[PDB]
RNA sequence: GACCCGGUGAAAUUGAACUGGCCGUGAAGAUGCGGCCUACCCGUGGCAGGACGAAAAGACCCCGUGGAGCUUUACUGCAGC
RNA sequence: GGGGAUGACCCCAGGCGGUAGGGGAGCGUUCCCGAUGCCGAUGAAGGCCGACCCGCGAGGCGGCUGGAGGUAAGGGAAGUG
RNA sequence: GAGCCGGUAGCGGGCGUGGAUCCCUGGAUGUCCGAAUGGGGGAACCCGGCCGGCGGGAACGCCGGUCACCGCGCUUUUGCGCGGGGGGAACCUGGGGAACUGAAACAUCUCAGUACCCAGAGGAGAGGAAAGAGAAAUCGACUCCCUGAGUAGCGGCGAGCGAAAGGGGACCAGCCUAAACCGUCCGGCUUGUCCGGGCGGGGUCGUGGGGCCCUCGGACACCGAAUCCCCAGCCUAGCCGAAGCUGUUGGGAAGCAGCGCCAGAGAGGGUGAAAGCCCCGUAGGCGAAAGGUGGGGGGAUAGGUGAGGGUACCCGAGUACCCCGUGGUUCGUGGAGCCAUGGGGGAAUCUGGGCGGACCACCGCCUAAGGCUAAGUACUCCGGGUGACCGAUAGCGCACCAGUACCGUGAGGGAAAGGUGAAAAGAACCCCGGGAGGGGAGUGAAAUAGAGCCUGAAACCGUGGGCUUACAAGCAGUCACGGCCCCGCAAGGGGUUGUGGCGUGCCUAUUGAAGCAUGAGCCGGCGACUCACGGUCGUGGGCGAGCUUAAGCCGUUGAGGCGGAGGCGUAGGGAAACCGAGUCCGAACAGGGCGCAAAGUCCGCGGCCGUGGACCCGAAACCGGG
């Protein structure tokens, strides 16, 4: 779930965070 | 796309890598020159400096 | 409708009752929260912008043709003199006394 | 008609210009370079000389291994015989 | 060329008229980046005027204009002067 | 889902939740011209037979309907009942089929089988299962991409022109027919045994068919279509559809400020100035048909082919083949073939006959001289998206009473003109006036925003001021100094100039330029060394062996990845045989080429060169159809 993303991020958000880019494997 | 006067790439003209080229002695013979022996001692190869540039060039690509 | 233009093709070009959907708003406290489905066109409203911000006024002519509406409040008068109704911007149309006394007012959104 | 009046109210050429005569000079026939001599500011009716004046990127010329018409025992071909 | 810290500074040498033309280096112009870039109704732009910056092609800036923008501290692109 | 009688705003009168306007599809009308076809004909108009009502025919007589051209088969009969044509921007193929220009001329040639004109099929045609290919005894539709090759080579061998089998890729599929033999028979000659044509036999894929004798053998193989309803796709509108208010500078706020939410949908637009939460029928996504077109995919329809040996053999063409005279081909008359034909000769049916480029022997290959064959490439009238694409002199020339206004006899040519405002609230009334147009008043955020009414600069015409102006040359001016005038960057500059010094414009092309040689009257906007593929040298940088096609797959953003035919370095010397770091000449140890790594290679940007209309406009003229 993307609140669950808004999760995960409350872990390390950061403006680096901000950069941001997505990669699953 | 591209060529060569593919003519003289074939009459006389070819390249060793040193970059540079000749063809044949040509200063008479094959045609007139009932002429003589010790001059027909003069049919090996001719180089032709500078020049061999519009040569070589136009050639360029395969020969 | 996957360009900037389109949206006037499809809105006025194809159902004037799109424009309807221009219609489209909201209203007072009860209704609202109440839900968010079906409406009356010609109900009360408030103008909540423009000088004319907070003002109070009843909605008298539904005119999605022009693709707007006239409120009886929202009004001016001209310079011979008379006064008569302003061309209202849908915009910042707030419904609120849900026209309802009529059955079928009721039935569709309250 | 022109000229004066009132009404009307174009046009080519044109860098720009408050633009003399001289004797000379420069590319070699100069209003604007030199020395000199007259020479106030504006205008309209005029007279043609100069502004190499206008009109036209010479049609007489020569040049571009330019064009198009016609000619004969020019070349090559096609027609018809 | 003599050290240069990145500047820069110093000495002398050492010139530096320049068309075809060959080499270096900058300027603004409308676009694509908004390389952990966003100003503006107390003005975007363009306009209108100017005795601080640049060798300069330009900058900045202050004043008045006018209604809505669009900039990019950096690279990319070209119907560019 | 609740407004509407279209762009006209206006009047005058009206329709609708006993689902109106309108979106969609499937309807009837459908005047007259235009293949026009009933006849004529300067289209858009004027002429003819039957049915037709019966129409007024007030005690007097119609339109309307309808109806028939001609090329096409054939049930021929007396011919009834089918198909055609006329379009179409560009795409296809075939019929016909050119000068300029390059060769720095120009006759070969190139421009090209290009432009054009034609006939015609389509939605795509092209073409398309082999008398092929090539030769490793190997390959197997036709087409289209890359690659092969700018090779092999054509050639006043001069400009130039310039392939193909093989490898990689997309796609994939196959079927008949006369083909007399058989029989069926019809119709004939005139009965036999003849051809004849409708039926099956076979109705050939990679050679057999048929006909004789025995082995047969006794059910999953559907094309291009046929068929079902299938997701039949679409056909327009489908519909949901998350979440802030208070304050506040404001003419306006969506902004500043405070605190509140959304969220696989912070794509964009519309909102009185820039909002995720205001509008948005947007991206989140779900959505959805009684009509009109599929592949898939399912079925039967299913058409339809589908084994063995034998036997003296009969079984896809009218011409191949050859000789002349042309075509295609890369072939320009050539050592010059294959196919295609113009004209004359005029074969063979399986030991047949072409083929592998003269020809001859042997081999290898194919089986002509009939037909159909979706898909893989092209194309854009039309619909969608998207753009380091355009902004009204740029984009199509035309962003909206433009291929029309207008010169043309005609074929043909072919403009220019968008923006006020937030919304008219567009300007009652008063004022001069024939009026327009000017002044007031009211909107108002402003109307030096005011109706051709945004931003509206220059050229250029005006109106007020400073200075300056009548014994004086020059564009210009600019260096000096003085007088008068202003000191919003004051003891220094501002503007103007009286005098005085020195001073020949500007641009092209010129031995040489004020120029009297050219160029140009003014201002504003347009306007000229670029792109693409080659190649080249420079370099920035990634490996030295380095490097990429066509494609397949992955894709708000939509992400690149994987593809290993190939091609450039890795020795080269030669004409070649071929040898080879040696190599050609030659028979001589004499020279030329090379060896000597110094090694590239790909990509990026760049000076350049070849082909491109390719720094830009500029003529005479030749050719094509009209």
């Amino acid at each position: 779930k993307t609140q669950e993303v808004v999760s995960l991020l409350e872990a390390l958000d950061v403006h680096a965070d901000i950069d941001r880019l997505f990669v699953t494997s | 796309p591209k060529m060569k006067t593919h003519k003289m790439a074939k009459r006389r003209i070819k390249i060793t890598g040193t970059g540079k080229v000749m063809a044949f002695k040509s200063g008479k013979r094959h045609q007139n020159t009932g002429k003589s022996g010790d001059e027909i001692r003069g049919k090996g190869k001719g180089f032709v400096l500078a020049k061999a540039e519009w040569a070589r060039m136009k050639l360029m690509l395969p020969r | 409708s996957k360009q900037p233009d389109k949206q006037r093709k499809s809105q006025r070009r194809a159902p004037l009752h799109e424009r309807h959907k221009q219609v489209r708003a909201t209203l007072s406290a009860d209704l609202r929260e109440e839900y968010g489905v079906r409406v009356n066109a010609g109900d009360t409203v408030e103008v909540l912008r423009g000088d004319f911000a907070g003002e109070e006024g009843e909605v008298i002519n539904v005119d999605l043709d022009k693709a707007v509406i006239h409120v009886e409040d929202v009004t001016l008068e001209k310079t011979d003199g008379e006064e008569v109704p302003r061309p209202l911007d849908t915009s910042n149309v707030r419904v609120t006394d849900l026209d309802l006394e009529d059955e079928k007012r009721e039935a569709r959104l309250e």
